[PDB]
């Protein structure tokens, strides 16, 4: 009826969004590991930056 | 988020057609059960016009 | 979380209520029609006696 045609129009719908949903969820993903890559490379910069500093105070 | 607002959406959906149809059916067994309870009446009146004519 | 369990949860609740009153209520209906038959039946046939009666 109607309300089957309807029923699976809302599921599609569902379907989608879910699938959208996820695709988000990784890509948001990704960009967090990229982020958390970036984090670390971050915290060696600054035992980098450290040492470095250091080593210029000591002389 | 995404995902989970059109998923609420289609459990909202879902409950605005059951409770529709609940309240359809029960219109439904409102209207039948007074039709039977008429006709109830009127065999009724008939079993007693009856025994006026064999009276 | 908490809010998508306890709204998800009561959501399926409201589905599924409405869906077994509409179910139960049909159920009535339908066995009030058949009851509706059965006295229409009847009366067809207290009508006829009655004629007899009344010739």
């Amino acid at each position: 009826d109607f309300d089957d045609i309807h029923r699976k129009r809302m599921e599609k719908d569902l379907n989608e969004l879910q699938a959208l949903i996820e695709a988000h969820f990784e890509n948001r993903k990704k960009e967090e590991e990229e982020l958390v890559s970036l984090k670390d490379r971050i915290e060696r910069r600054r035992a980098e930056r450290a040492e470095q500093q250091r080593i210029r105070n000591e002389r | 988020m995404d995902a989970i607002k059109k998923k609420m959406q289609m459990l909202k959906l879902d409950k605005e057609n059951a409770l529709d149809r609940a309240e359809q059916a029960e219109a439904d067994k409102k209207a039948a059960e007074d039709r039977s309870k008429q006709l109830e009446d009127e065999l009724v009146s008939l079993q007693k016009k009856l025994k006026g004519t064999e009276d």
